[PDB]
Formats: C-alpha cells, structure tokens, sequence
C-alpha cells in the first residue's frame, strides 16, 4: 500500500518456454540452419558430424565413439539435473536478480 | 561482405549475406564401404539420386562423380554408422590395366 | 590518479558549509548549543 | 537418420543496421546556470566546495570521450581512398552505395536519406529568436538557449 | 572565446571589469576565426597535422616546442604552424583494376 | 573467395552470378526505399541527441 | 611473364598449374575474363 505496482511481462514464462522448446527442437531436427532462411532437415548423427568436423575430430572418430559419447552426453545432463534438485544454489544468479 | 554510411553521428552498415532460398530432400550416407576400408568424401557427404550416389556439400547441390582420389579411409565397415556397401571408382588402374 | 584525486576531493568537500556558517564539525559539537548548532548540522548533513 | 535438405536456390540479401557513434559535445557552465552574474550568489555557492567544478569538469570529460568514440568507428583507416573509376564488376552494377560528388556533400544515394530524414535539435546551431549579438551567419550569433 | 564571430571579440564590449578591456589586455591579436569561435592567439596555417590538441569542427591546434605555438603569428615556412583545419590524413593511390 | 568462405563453392557466384548480382542490385533500391519509407529505426540516432 | 602460376592473395608462392593442384567446373562462358592456356598433367605421359 506504498505505491508499489508491478507491470507484467509481455513475453511470459510460459511464451518463453515455447520458444525454448523451438530452440530444442530446431537444433536437433535441423541444426543451426533454421536460424536464418527456410529449415534445412539433418539428423542428429549428422549434426554431430559437422560439429566435430568443425573443431578438427573426423566422423569416423564421432563413429567409433558413438555409444561413448552418448554415454558421456546422457550423464552430463544427467548431473546437470540432479545439481538443480540436490540445491538450488546453482541458480544463485537467478534468485540474486529477486 | 559489408558496406558502410555515414549518418549524423551514427554508422549504417549494409551487410551482404547468403542465406538460402529453396531446400531439397536427398537420401545420404556418411560414408561408403568399399572392400572393407570406409571411404569419407574430403568434404560433404554422400548422396543418392535413387540411382547413384555423388559427393556434395550441405549448402549446395554439386553431384562430384564419387572416386578414391575425392575421398579418404577412415575406418572400416564395423566402425561407421549409416555407412552404406558401394563402390568407389578407382581412377587410376583404367589406363594402365 | 582518479583514486587519489576522489580521496583528496573528499577531503577537500570537508570545507563545505552547505549553507551553515562553519564547516568544523568538532567547534559545532562542542562551542554551539542547539538555536544555532541543529540549523547549521540540519545544512551539513543532507549536504555532505 | 537417412536424409537431408540440401539448399537448390539462395538469395543475396543486403541487410541495412543502424547504429550510433556519438553525441555532440554538449556542455553547461553550472556557475553561469545558478548565479550568473551574481557576486553574492557565488560566495554562497563557494560554500557547497568543489561540488559545482565538479559538474563542470564532468561535462568537459565526457565533451572528449565523444570526439574519440567518432574517431574509433571512422579513423580507423585515416588513408584517403577515391572510387573505382571502373565499374567493371562484372555482373554487378552498382554506385548506389557510393557518393555522389554531384550532390551538396559526397553522399551517396543512401546517405542522402540518411542524412535529410535525421534533424538533431542542438544549441548553437539553433541560433536565437530576436537575436542578442552578432551576425544571424555561420556561428557569428551567440545562442546559449534562453 | 565560443561561440562569436572575430568582430567583437571582446570580454566586455563596450564596458570593463574593473580591469583592462580584455583582461590585461586591451586588444588580443593573433585573432583567427574558428567553427566553435573566435580564436585569439593563435593563427591560421596552411600546414596540418592529423591533430594534436582539438578544439572542434575539424580545427586542431598543436604545440611543439615552437619557441611558442598557440601564442605567435602564423608561419608556413617556419615552424609556427599553430592552428588549423585537420587533414584526414593523406591520399593513398590506388585504382581498381 | 568470400563464397568459399562461408562454405559455398565458388561455382556458385559463376553459375548464378546473373541471380546473384540482380539481386545484389536490387536490395540497393529497396534500402533507399526502406529508408525513405520507414525512417523509423533512424530515431537510434536522432533520439540519442 | 610467358608462365602461369597458382599463388595465395597474402603473400606471392608459385605454384604450377596441373590438373592437380585445380578442379574443373562450369564452362568457359559463365566466368567473366576466363583465360585459355594449357594446364599440365605429371601422370599423362606416364600412360603411353
């Protein structure tokens, strides 16, 4: 009762995570390349491919290291997720700005 | 490329870029296994018109006549995913056989 | 030298009256009584 | 997991981004704002210390700090280079983007519109009304707004 | 002295402070008309600089052990280059081919 | 060069330079156009003095 | 002078022109300035 107001956002949280999931999904259904001109279809083995052919490591390589990677991959998000609900002192960033 | 302008106390840059236009469905394999080596192409992927394959580039369609000279061996059939049993044309032992 | 020169400035702003007729802080506490003492701390605390 | 979209056609697009360098080296004289001409006024103002040079000094800075944000963004190249004199760009055909020495001041078609579609309000080269001193021509007319 | 033309140049025109016209003077010279004022003490040359001290619209001065720069009459066969309009550097030759 | 650059044979500018410089020429006229039209976006520079 | 030779933009390295070091595409009719010379081969005469 102190004069204090809050305005509300125009793109919601939950507009947000619609454009995130078309993030997610553009990156793994055709890569970077819908992020300008009309969407290109690769596949996620071949989006690999080209990320690793980028930064000077063969497909043959990515191949050979197929199941290893995606091991490696799956475990990473894994921790990631389980980081969030074992504290959410990872987000001390986030509640700081509150 | 980019051209800039001036404007008062301001720069207007006009930035010249490709993006693409018309997309265009093609069925692909990473690599070809010939007798037991699997052939890469040096660059781009491999490519099937329903008939024959050909070599080209993501941003571009440019059929390359698939050849060993146009590739490299990297690995063997077990090794690589999506590789496909096919021939590499040698280029080399037509004139001299 | 901004670091030096901001200290010194600081210093420097400790001459201020901000519209009191004495800057010493010390000479108010002990040589005034309130009539005149809270009118010219009233000037020199929201100036300072 | 066995097909791609591979681009048949594209096109070469020219994307236009405007951005700003600077401001105009504006400036106020706190002293000439508050007390002017007034003596007494001043031995008052004395009295708030250096707070007002301060102000003056800050302006100043910033006065500086805009001439070398221009400097940045266009002396990076500080070698004069003309125009092709040759538009043999093969397919190209194009001058559009280059000036103009035809017009008042070497723009270039698009700077033209850059510049008659930008009016900057600024004092001094706003001149007064009714005048005070000096010719109405080039920046002879002292303005200082009111 | 900004923002005047080089005819009344003058700290009171017409009137004092108590003090001589300008402020011990009662004349400047070396009076040079600027695009931010009117320059006293210094004078236009035809020789420039890629600047040195700015004043403003393309007018610089510099001062370089001159035996007195921004304090002298204007030379350009001797060195009391003083004030003027800044050169964009120089040309460099080039055509396309 | 600036074709191979970003991963786009050069055949490509040789191929198309017909497609490629109309375009090119094209986008000049609808920038001046733009501009004139929707001087909008130059309000990034005037508002800033 | 009378010899052509592949080069890089940054600095001048000449290299001879085979059909080795250079690909073939398009036609002579789509490049604008296109130059006829004669483009080595080190593996032709070999085949006789």
């Amino acid at each position: 009762f102190n004069g204090l107001t809050v305005l509300p956002p125009l793109l919601t949280d939950e507009m947000i995570a619609q454009y995130t999931s078309a993030l997610l999904a553009g990156t793994i259904t055709s890569g970077w390349t819908f992020g300008a001109g009309p969407a290109l279809q690769i596949p996620f083995p071949m989006q690999m491919a080209y990320r690793f052919n980028g930064i000077g490591v063969t497909q043959n390589v990515l191949y050979e290291n197929q199941k290893l990677i995606a091991n490696q991959f799956n475990s990473a998000i894994g921790k990631i997720q389980d980081s969030l609900s074992s504290t959410p002192s990872a987000l001390g960033k986030l509640q700081d700005v509150v | 490329m980019s051209f800039p302008q001036s404007a008062p106390h301001g720069v207007v840059f006009l930035h010249v870029t490709y993006v693409p236009a018309q997309e265009k469905n093609f069925t692909t394999a990473p690599a070809i296994c010939h007798d037991g080596k699997a052939h890469f192409p040096r660059e781009g992927v491999f490519v099937s018109n329903g008939t024959h394959w050909f070599v080209t580039q993501r941003n571009f369609y440019e059929p390359q006549i698939i050849t060993t000279d146009n590739t490299f061996v990297s690995g063997n059939c077990d090794v690589v995913i999506g590789i496909v049993n096919n021939t590499v044309y040698d280029p080399l032992q037509p004139e001299l056989d | 030298n901004q670091n030096a020169q901001a200290l010194n400035t600081l210093v420097k702003q400790l001459s201020s009256n901000f519209g009191a007729i004495s800057s010493v802080l010390n000479d108010i506490l002990s040589r005034l009584d309130p009539p005149e003492a809270e009118v010219q701390i009233d000037r020199l605390i929201t100036g300072r | 997991n066995n097909s791609i979209a591979i681009p048949t056609n594209f096109t070469i697009s020219v994307t236009t981004e405007i951005l700003p360098v600077s401001m105009t080296k504006t400036s106020v004289d706190c002293t000439m704002y508050i007390c002017g001409d007034s003596t007494e006024c001043s031995n008052l103002l004395l009295q708030y210390g250096s707070f007002c040079t301060q102000l003056n000094r800050a302006l100043t800075g910033i006065a500086v700090e805009q001439d070398k944000n221009t400097q940045e963004v266009f002396a990076q190249v500080k070698q004069i280079y003309k125009t092709p004199p040759i538009k043999d760009f093969g397919g190209f055909n194009f001058s559009q983007i280059l000036p103009d020495p035809s017009k008042p001041s070497k723009r270039s078609p698009i700077e033209d519109l850059l510049f008659n579609k930008v009016t900057l309000a600024d004092a001094g080269f706003i001149k007064q009304y009714g005048d005070c001193l000096g010719d109405i021509a080039a920046r002879d007319l002292i303005c200082a707004q009111k | 002295y900004q923002d005047v033309n080089c005819t009344e140049v003058p700290v009171a025109i017409h009137a004092d402070q108590l003090t001589p016209t300008w402020r011990v003077y009662s004349t400047g010279s070396n009076v040079f008309q600027t695009r931010a004022g009117c320059l006293i003490g210094a004078e236009h040359v035809n020789n420039s600089y890629e600047c040195d001290i700015p004043i403003g619209a393309g007018i610089c001065a510099s001062y370089q052990t001159q035996t007195n720069s921004p304090r002298a009459a204007a030379s350009v066969a001797s060195q009391s280059i003083i004030a003027y309009t800044m050169s964009l550097g120089a040309e460099n030759s080039v055509a396309y081919s």
